[PDB]
RNA sequence: GAGU
DNA sequence: CCGCGTCAGACTCGTAGGATTATAGCATACGTG
DNA sequence: CACGTATGCTATAATGTGTGCAGTCTGACGCGG
């Protein structure tokens, strides 16, 4: 165990050896955007693939073109946390070399005319932080990644379009990554139809005549062939026994000297076997016979040379017989039969209006460009620009790898063009799919959906944008002069930019990261969703999509996805789960090898899937042999049995597989309905961070996981020992063995502290080393918002006690004592952001001072001189936080104004009052102010006061660094100077300042001298560079909007603590709202003393079927049963030995636990730390499905002293008598959800209305009212509540004399209805007449 | 679905029935979200001619 | 024609200042490569500005748009014509 | 119960006696103590047998 | 059936503020309807008294 | 209001485009036949004084250079909505209803004895509505009031408009250049493209998305017309009108009220002090503490402890209504006495939960105030809880205990 | 994202 | 009949603000302090 | 006259659009061929 894990041991009741670790989390993030930035030099990816797609271009006119040679990124200008307060978006500088080459009219390709070189900007590109989040505008944002239909092919069909009839109408769709889409459908009337775009239907031959394919090439591409001899008088048929199957025979078939079926008798195995065994080719038949059957190819009159049968014609006695006498006595006739081998081609060309190559492709040309006029060069072109042009169609290597693949080729990747062969493949697979032999694909499979995560999708927006970009260039080439014109001069950023920006900030996927929570965060990175562009709609949504489907199992979870209307569309990621490198998803599964199962790992994509069979993670195995049992639980072909041992390819590797990361944190998710479990997983995203980061007793393993692969928690890079703690950072000195040889080695970490969030929660990361400690690499040196010690901590557990208590825990309410306030556990940290812009108006700027009208002593005291509140001021609602003044125009005043401002002259001031207060019935602490300024716009005081701060402490912070890596440095030099020269205290005696002149022998160590003395002077010239930059940036003018002059930004911190209507839940979706805290002298009591602190009611568990929870709870009480024991023990001081014989046998207590700890590896000491911090609550882990078994948890109880019930006696808290029974009482560990009552709790008697309608606004930021809709209307109506009806209708919302005149009544004390017309309807009137309606009112 | 679930909930489901309950139990909340809107419309139909 | 056709040149500017400072310009930038008043560059800019529909739904959401939030500020409530 | 009184009754006495009821109610069931532990869902000895 | 009953009633403005409210009004408009008020729906509409 | 002059005809989109046709089914002429006469692809036989031609038989471009020379003059054929416009005029709805009536007795098939009827009944009513066909057409174009198409300034100096002002825009720029091209003499081709643009974009104006391609946004998306304002969810009607937005209401959630009678529930201080602001004004200046309305309001921001003596007061005997989404019976909204609490959300009685299907795993509740004598009286009349007892569909008591 |  | 089109599709609550392009260069002409 | 707003002319030859998305829902009820 690693040094973190010293400090506290999770005990693991899992029995499953955990062949392989979970793998980053956040790794489909990175992966993809580092592709995309990635510079390949070949197999182009993300930037360069957009580029040589499109490059090089040349002019309309061909002479000028560009040519594209290399591109980078420029280092960002602000860091990211510059970006984050600034308000600005985290972006590299796009900086690409391009070579402007022209070409001679008179010399043939005359390239060594004119040629110019150089490096343009275009727009800066947002970059992804370590954690993959972008910084967009000073906010944390993550683009979700996509899931589509794989470009490629797909056989469909709508199962009984015309619901009458209800025949199944099989069509086929080429899908493209660009370009037209091209389908291929049947109609009723069994013919193969082609549309484009589904624009207008045509005859699919159509399109084989455009390929130029005549009417004989298409009946020998699509048909077989019946030959018929006509031998001396009789006619003669050659025979294929098996296509006489399932039908009637017609005639006397006979052959040779034996006659097998008579007329009128059916054709069954035995006749076509009796005729393949005796070797049958040829056969006398019926001239009659052939009236039906359709002529193949051409035959003409040798004689005459003209036509005597044209191809795709119906034969007959007359055509037949004028054939033979022409001189033909062999005919190739369509093999075709009404159940097999269908006619469709052939009457599909009698349908086609088309003749030849040139008809066929003005007839394409028609359909898209109906009306105008065809010319030969436009529907040549046109053709060819559709489907077989590299500029606007491709398939890419995903599209033609999955059209390969369901064409059953070999290669896998090829041409992103259509060719001739592709085309016509398709629709012989379509064909077949009529004919019966093979199936449609369904959409809903995996095989078929791909995942398109951020790379590629940022890679797509740059292409449109330099396509954009490209029009404009071609237009410029062409008129532009070759000499004058620069690169540069014709290139536009905006552009480019402007798609990108537009991609990151307009589309749906890229959104506000949540981040009210670590796993928030980790789980939101790791969603997919269906929606956006080139995705479904949630109207356009079906049920099939949505639900659970057999291929998910070990790439989606199956329990995780919003109970909204996005119910099926968004989804998470299961744990092991991969993205494949076409972009389909993998699972990892073990292979076994002739029973015994290997080490060896192997990713399965969904359609590699199906084909091997599979064992479960639970068969048992048999100490690294094979499967115990003979019969073994397997699955395939996405369906499950029993199996042999031997039969067994595969089996999964993890019990956590199927699930997510979220639904793997439930512990006993086995013994909870799924619902309730998915219900459990969502709000776990949404557990508010307490004050003090509790662990959870009753974990499951993942938690470690999470919270340090989130990246929330600072980690240690290179181990070693803590040199210096402090709340603000921490320095720890690296081991020499991994410690470079190159600079100081000693690692600083700076703590991000008190930083508002964007659920406006709070974000301060604690350290949790101690000084002077030996940590190792990859260990939690500082915890996050919602971790402890390394685990994930969302909430905090607590003693539960199930049972009713008079109502006040009805349905889900909940009733939870006084003390859980009174330690502040649940209370919570929310930094909120208020700002006051000063804009420039038409009248005059507003100014930020002080001076207003009409302001108490009391308000200006907390204000200083600028008129901006002081650092630590307590604020509560109405209280001015920025002063700030307008300039007012003329008013006119009403004559009673004007007399009494004569009377008291009180003339009315120029300056008004828009200053920035505090929101009412919000109260805080002012934790922090900003300044931004234009440049040029005189400075406050208080901003400069602000400077101050910054440029002092930003000198303290980089003169600190460059302090503690000069001693880090001359620290080794010290070392290095000794092996060879060894005076130790000698050489410290005359200042270190004069040190690097002293040198060693010429040896390698010497050098070394050289490279410290380098990196020093490095180092020092450095340090200069770096102030210059920050001072600048601190001096640095900002440019804001057009018309605002200043901003000021405060942040207010408020504590906000748990109260009735707030919510809390568990994990397995067990909600609840306070209802009432109760003192501590009511709660129910054990005989020990020990009170509950909060009471659950029973009855929402058997109607649940939640069961977890009760799981939870039994071990959540052995767990702190055990830790009661730990610490009376050690209140009592009995002994290290004592200690350690009880902790060995509890760690290793259960039937076949997996992890062993001995304890007789860890010193004394190692075990005190670790005993400390189990006395709390020894902390278990009960993983996914590999969970703690109800004798395990018993066996736990009995070695707390608990009861095996884990029912205890409790005595009521008001009477002092005992409850009748036993309760079950333990520790289940709770969340404060975000909705706190605060958020929620409006009222609103009258304010302002809205602009057209007149009626109230909503919403309780814009201080709106509630709405009375249709639903709430008809209540009243039905009661027959008629006046109340009307008071809502009118004194209450539109009616404007109406609403005053109640008011004034209501003043007056008589409640009198003085009701009118609603505005809105006089609106509709106006609005009917402007349609051009008349309506009009008659009066009576 | 042919093989119905054996197990209960205070024994535990292993990996298996778990995901053969997810079907069922996702197609009602489904059903809740979606069609509803359908009920409600028919309230509204008749409200309107009542 | 005058502001529009000022504006441009305010614009091409920028966009040659955006090539060599690798970074778009800000207000003050462009006015000093033209010689001219930061209060002249801002006034233009601002005209730049362009507009937002009134009815266009917020949130990416077809839910409600800007109409719905914003009020008459002339029409002050019941409140106050009760107390005039 | 609730219906016959009201028939009989009338509505005062009705809404007098459902709260009356609601408070005894919600009384008893806390002093009964009645709650949820693992050993409550009996099995069916004859559980694996019938499967 | 329901939807064409509402639609049938004498009042048009009940008719067109249920459904179909373009087709509504050209019936209305050409039909030179005029609406006495008789219904619910059409008195909450000019917000008068049930 | 205000209003365009339109220098050539235009159809109302509504009257042509929204089935039945009406002017289609007025003149019994097919939809696309009335198109291809709109956009100028061919003409249309208005009076053919010789009967060689009869009414309302197109005739393409070079159909109409046959006829041209052979009868001329004695036969009139025009193009577009001038064209449908006069022939409309020119039809005599008395004589022609006369006709058909005449024609239904011969042999009334029962699909034609239906359309017949149907264009019967238009003519009737046509002349019973005093409606002229002319009107059809459009020659004056009305003009919304400003307001309703507001133009307002945000707070950064951005502006904001309806998207009616981009689409009158595109209008008025298209009716003035034709002005300007007839004052210019134009070729009729040019007058043709313009006549055409004008009928797009006054069709835009009124329905956008009905004729064609609706005329879109920069941002891609359909600007909204004013038919968008009536049509549907978001429409007038449905969201303005039969449901408004209300004052004297508020929110909050809701928690159990155990303790609660059957008539009470727990209403939170600071929520029943603003839903209240006018009637402690008014007591206010009863007790003679409050000089003004403008003291009463400062007093009552200072919340002193004299007001909550009043609040108190004053809702003694007031009735509040509570409701909760969705409204599926009328139960679901219900009249209390409010029991003052000090805590943010509201208190609910248990055993009206089952109406209101309230489970408090965090569902809200809306409060109304019934503001007049009127309405405080149904309040406690007609919507008390204490007094519905009894389902309305089945006559069962809803409040049972759970 | 919150109850239905 | 067939096929193409139009019409509807539950009720409240929430969060947060916000984004694109480009129109030359100069001389004469009209209206207000 | 100036300041703000408008109308105006520039002289190699150049002479029919496209572009950017849309993604295909569903059960029902009418309306020309
Ligand atoms: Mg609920």
């Amino acid at each position: 165990y690693s040094y973190t894990e010293k400090k506290r041991i999770r005990k693991d009741f899992g029995k499953r050896p955990q062949v392989l670790d979970v793998p980053y989390l956040l790794s489909i993030q990175l992966d993809s955007f580092q592709k995309f930035i990635e510079q390949d030099p070949e197999g182009q990816y993300g930037l360069e693939a957009a580029f040589r797609s499109v490059f090089p271009i040349q002019s309309y006119s061909g002479n000028s073109e560009l040519q594209y040679v290399s591109y980078r990124l420029g280092e960002p200008v602000f860091d990211v946390q510059e970006c984050q307060i600034r308000g600005v978006t985290y972006s590299a500088p796009l900086r690409v070399k391009l070579r402007l080459v022209i070409y001679e009219r008179e010399a043939p390709e005359g390239t060594v005319k004119d040629i110019k070189e150089q490096e343009v900007y275009m727009g800066e590109i947002p970059l992804m932080t370590d954690n993959g989040t972008f910084v967009i505008n000073g906010t944390e944002r993550v683009i979700v990644s996509q899931l589509h239909r794989s470009p490629g092919v797909f056989f469909d069909s709508d199962k009984g379009k015309t619901h009458s009839s209800g025949k199944v109408l099989y069509n086929a769709r080429i899908i493209p990554y660009r370009g037209s889409w091209l389908d291929f459908e049947f109609d009723p009337k069994d013919n193969l139809f082609v549309r484009i775009d589904r624009r207008r239907k045509l005859p699919a031959t159509i399109i084989l005549r455009a390929l130029n394919y005549t009417t004989e090439q298409i009946l020998d591409l699509f048909f077989e062939k019946v030959i018929f001899e006509i031998r001396d008088n009789k006619l003669q048929m050659e025979l294929v026994p098996e296509r006489l199957r399932g039908e009637t025979a017609s005639f006397d078939i006979e052959a040779n000297g034996k006659v097998y079926v008579e007329k009128g008798r059916r054709i069954t195995a035995r006749h076509i076997r009796q005729l393949e065994k005796d070797d049958v080719k040829l056969i006398e038949v019926p001239v009659e016979y052939i009236a039906g059957k359709v002529v193949a190819k051409d035959y003409i009159d040798e004689s005459t040379g003209e036509l005597i049968c044209a191809a795709n014609m119906e034969l007959s006695l007359d055509l037949l017989a004028k054939l033979s006498q022409s001189g033909h006595k062999r005919i190739e006739t369509l093999f075709t039969n009404d159940l097999d081998h269908g006619p469709y081609i052939s009457e599909t060309l009698r349908v086609d209006p088309t003749n030849d190559r040139l008809s066929a492709l003005v007839e394409i040309y028609r359909m898209m460009r109906p009306g105008e006029p065809p010319t030969r060069e436009a529907a040549e072109s046109l053709f060819e620009n559709l489907f077989f042009s590299e500029d606007r169609y491709d398939l890419s290597a995903v599209g033609r790898m999955k059209f390969n693949r369901s064409l059953l080729r070999e290669e896998i990747e090829g041409s992103g063009i259509l060719s001739k062969d592709d085309i016509i493949d398709v629709m012989k697979k379509l064909i077949d799919i009529r004919n019966g032999k093979g199936e449609v694909d369904d959409i809903d499979h995996l095989g078929n959906r791909r995942i398109r995560s951020v790379g590629e999708m940022a890679e797509n927006q740059f292409r449109v944008g330099l396509v954009r970009v490209e029009r404009a260039v071609k237009e410029r080439l062409s008129l532009g002069d070759l000499d004058t014109l620069m690169p540069q001069d014709m290139i536009n950023a905006k552009p480019i930019s402007a798609a990108v920006k537009e991609f990151f900030g307009s589309s749906q996927l890229s959104q506000f990261m949540d981040q009210n929570n670590p796993l928030s965060e980790i789980t939101h990175k790791r969603r997919i969703s269906a929606l956006g562009p080139g995705g479904l709609t949630r109207e356009r949504a079906g049920f099939e999509v949505r639900d659970v489907h057999p291929t998910h199992y070990g790439r989606v979870c199956p329990i995780e996805t919003p109970e909204g209307p996005n119910i099926g569309l968004i989804n998470s990621l299961s744990v092991y789960a991969q993205t494949n490198e076409y972009g389909f998803l993998e699972t990892p599964y073990r292979k076994v090898t002739d029973g015994v199962v290997t080490d060896e790992i192997h990713y399965l994509s969904a359609i590699e899937e199906g084909n091997y069979v599979i064992a479960q993670a639970n068969s048992n195995l048999d100490e690294e042999g094979h499967f115990v049992e003979d019969l073994v639980t397997c699955r395939s072909k996405g369906e499950s049995s029993l199996f042999s041992r031997d039969q067994v390819d595969y089996m999964d590797v993890s019990t956590q597989q199927v699930v997510s990361v979220g639904a793997s944190l439930i512990p006993f998710l086995e013994h909870d309905d799924a619902n309730r479990a998915l219900m459990g997983a969502n709000m776990q995203r949404q557990a508010v961070p307490t004050l003090r980061a509790d662990k959870p007793l009753v974990g499951t393993g993942m938690e470690r996981a999470v919270a340090v692969d989130s990246g929330v928690t600072a980690v240690a890079k290179r181990g070693g020992v803590v040199q210096y703690v402090d709340a603000s950072r921490i320095v720890i000195k690296v081991n020499e063995d991994e410690m470079y040889p190159g600079e100081a080695g000693i690692d600083i970490y700076n703590l991000t502290k008190y930083t508002r969030s964007n659920q406006n929660t709070c974000i301060n990361q604690m350290p949790c080393v101690s000084l002077g400690e030996p940590v190792e690499r990859g260990d939690v040196l500082a915890d996050g918002p919602s971790t402890d010690l390394g685990e994930l901590a969302l909430g905090q557990n607590m003693r539960v006690a199930f049972m009713p208590w008079n109502g006040y825990n009805f349905e889900d309410s909940i009733l939870v004592s006084e003390r859980v306030v009174q330690e502040d556990r649940f209370t919570t940290i929310h930094i909120q952001e208020l700002a006051c812009v000063s804009r420039d108006t038409k009248l005059g700027p507003e100014e930020i001072t002080a001076d207003i009208p009409n302001v108490g002593e009391a308000a200006l005291s907390k204000l200083d001189e600028s008129g901006i509140v002081y650092i630590g001021a307590e604020v509560t609602g109405g209280d001015i936080l920025v002063g700030k003044v307008t300039p007012k125009g003329e008013t006119q005043l009403t004559p009673e104004e004007k007399l009494l401002r004569a009377i008291f002259g009180e003339k009315a001031s120029d300056v008004k009052d828009s200053s920035l207060r505090v929101p009412n019935g919000v109260s805080g602490t002012v934790i922090d102010v900003q300044v931004f300024t234009r440049d040029g716009v005189e400075k406050d005081k208080r901003a400069l006061e602000i400077e101050e701060m910054q440029l002092k402490q930003a000198k303290k912070d980089l003169s600190e660094e460059l302090q503690i890596l000069e001693a880090g440095l001359f620290s080794r030099i010290r070392a290095v100077l000794v092996a060879g020269g060894v005076e130790a205290e000698k050489l410290d005696k005359l200042p270190r300042d004069r040190w690097l002149e002293l040198g060693l022998t010429d040896e390698e160590k010497q050098n070394q001298l050289e490279q410290l003395a380098e990196q020093y002077d490095e180092l020092k010239h450095e340090f200069e560079k770096k102030l210059e930059a920050k001072r600048r940036k601190i001096t640095q003018g900002d440019d804001l909007a057009p018309g605002v002059l200043k901003i000021v930004k405060v942040y207010l911190a408020v504590k906000r603590r748990i109260q009735p209507g707030d919510k809390m839940a568990g994990r397995h979706g067990n909600k609840g709202v306070i209802s009432k805290i109760n003192p501590i002298e009511d709660m129910p009591y054990d005989e020990n003393g020990t009170p509950v602190d909060i009471v659950l009611n029973p009855l929402g568990v058997p109607s649940r079927m939640n069961i977890g929870q009760i799981l939870e709870t039994h071990l959540g009480m052995a767990a702190k049963g055990i830790g009661d024991k730990i610490n009376a023990m050690l209140k009592q001081q009995q002994e290290v030995a004592k200690l350690r014989e009880f902790i060995q046998r509890a760690y290793d207590l259960g039937a076949d636990v997996r992890q062993k700890v001995d304890l007789s590896t860890f010193s004394d000491e190692e075990v005190m730390r670790l005993a400390e911090n189990l006395r709390k609550g020894m902390p278990i882990a009960t993983p996914v499905f590999d969970g703690a078994k109800e004798a395990e948890i018993k066996e736990l109880l009995k070695l707390g002293d608990l009861p095996t019930s884990g029912q205890i006696r409790l005595y009521d808290g008001r009477t002092g008598e005992q409850f009748e029974r036993p309760v079950t009482v333990g520790y289940m560990y709770m969340l404060k959800l975000n909705h706190l009552v605060d958020d929620k709790m409006h009222a609103r008697s009258t304010g302002s209305y809205s602009l057209v309608t007149q009626q109230p606004l909503g919403g309780k930021a814009q201080f709106g009212g509630q709405r009375f809709g249709e639903m709430e209307v008809w209540a009243l109506e039905a009661y027959g509540a008629a006046y109340t009806l009307q008071e809502m209708l009118t004194v209450k919302s539109d009616d404007v004399n109406g609403r005053t005149k109640m008011y004034k009544n209501i003043v007056d004390g008589n409640h009198q209805m003085e009701p009118g017309m609603p505005e809105s309807f006089n609106v509709l009137l106006k609005e009917i007449r402007s349609l051009g309606i008349n309506i009009e009112l008659e009066d009576e | 679905i042919e093989t119905p679930i054996t197990a209960n909930f205070r024994e535990g489901l292993n990996v298996l029935q778990y995901f053969i309950s997810t079907h069922g139990a996702r197609k009602g909340l489904a059903d809740t979200a979606l069609k509803t809107a359908n009920s409600g419309y028919l309230t509204r139909r008749l409200v309107d001619v009542a | 024609i005058h502001i529009v056709k000022e504006l441009n040149v305010y614009l091409r500017t920028a966009r040659e200042l955006s090539h060599k400072l690798d970074h778009e310009p800000s207000a003050e930038e462009i006015a000093e490569q033209l010689d001219k008043p930061v209060d002249d560059v801002s006034r233009m800019l601002r005209l730049n500005e362009r507009i937002t529909s009134v009815d266009t739904p917020l949130g990416g959401d077809s839910e409600k748009a800007l109409l719905d939030i914003l009020a008459d500020e002339k029409e002050n409530g019941p409140e106050d014509t009760t107390q005039d | 119960m609730l219906n016959t009184c009201y028939r009989i009754l009338g509505l005062k006495p009705t809404v007098i006696f459902a709260d009356q009821i609601m408070y005894t109610g919600f009384a008893y069931a806390a002093r009964s103590g009645a709650s949820v532990g693992i050993d409550d869902m009996v099995i069916p000895e004859k559980k694996h047998e019938i499967i | 059936g329901i939807t064409k009953a509402s639609l049938a009633t004498e009042s048009f403005i009940s008719a067109a503020s249920f459904q179909e409210t373009t087709r509504v009004l050209t019936e209305a408009a050409v039909a030179g309807k005029r609406d006495e008020l008789r219904g619910l729906k059409e008195n909450v509409i000019v917000g008068r008294l049930i | 209001m205000g209003h365009i002059e339109l220098a050539s005809p235009t159809a109302h989109i509504w009257f042509l485009k929204s089935l039945p046709s009406r002017i289609g089914l007025l003149l019994d002429m097919p939809l696309r036949d009335i198109e291809r006469v709109l956009y100028f692809e061919s003409y249309v036989v208005i009076e053919g004084g010789m009967t060689n031609l009869e009414r309302q038989q197109i005739l393409t471009e070079e159909q109409y250079l046959d006829a041209l020379e052979e009868f001329g003059d004695e036969f009139d054929a025009k193009m577009g909505a001038e064209a449908i416009q006069a022939l409309l005029k020119s039809m005599d709805l008395e004589q022609e209803c006369e006709q058909l009536r005449e024609e239904l007795n011969e042999t009334n098939s029962e699909t034609k004895r239906k359309k017949l009827t149907k264009r019967i009944k238009l003519l009737e009513a046509f002349v019973q509505s005093g409606n002229k066909p002319e009107w059809m057409i459009l020659t004056v174009l009305p003009v919304l009031p400003p307001d309703l198409r507001p133009l307002v300034p945000l707070d950064g100096g951005r502006f904001a408009t309806s998207d009616l002002n981009d689409l009158y825009r595109r209008v008025i720029n298209r009716n003035n250049r034709l002005k300007r091209l007839l004052d210019l003499a134009a070729p009729d081709i040019i007058v043709r493209n313009e006549k055409r643009m004008l009928q797009e974009a006054v069709d835009a104006l009124l329905d956008n998305g009905r004729r064609g391609r609706a005329i879109t946004g920069s941002n891609k998306r359909p600007l909204k017309s004013l038919a968008d304002m009536i049509k549907g969810k978001q429409g007038r009607f449905r969201q303005n009108l039969l449901g408004k937005r209300v004052d004297y209401s508020g929110r909050s959630v809701i928690t159990v009220g155990p303790y609660l009678r059957l008539h009470q529930c727990g209403l939170p201080k600071k929520m029943a002090l603003e839903l209240f602001k006018p009637f402690i004004y008014g007591k206010l200046e009863l007790r003679g503490l409050a000089t003004t309305i403008k003291a009463a309001k400062k007093m009552v921001e200072r919340e002193e402890a004299v007001v909550w003596d009043i609040l108190d007061e004053v809702i003694r005997e007031h009735p509040v209504l509570l409701n909760r989404a969705p409204t599926l019976h009328r139960l679901g909204i219900q009249a209390f006495e409010p029991v003052l609490i000090e805590g943010k959300a509201i208190q609910l009685h248990p055993l009206v939960c089952a109406a209101y299907n309230a489970d408090f795993d965090g569902d809200q509740m809306a409060v109304h105030v019934p503001l007049t004598l009127e309405a405080q009286l149904e309040a406690r009349a007609l919507m008390m809880s204490t007094n519905n007892i009894l389902s309305p569909a089945n006559g069962e008591p809803i409040i049972v205990p759970s």
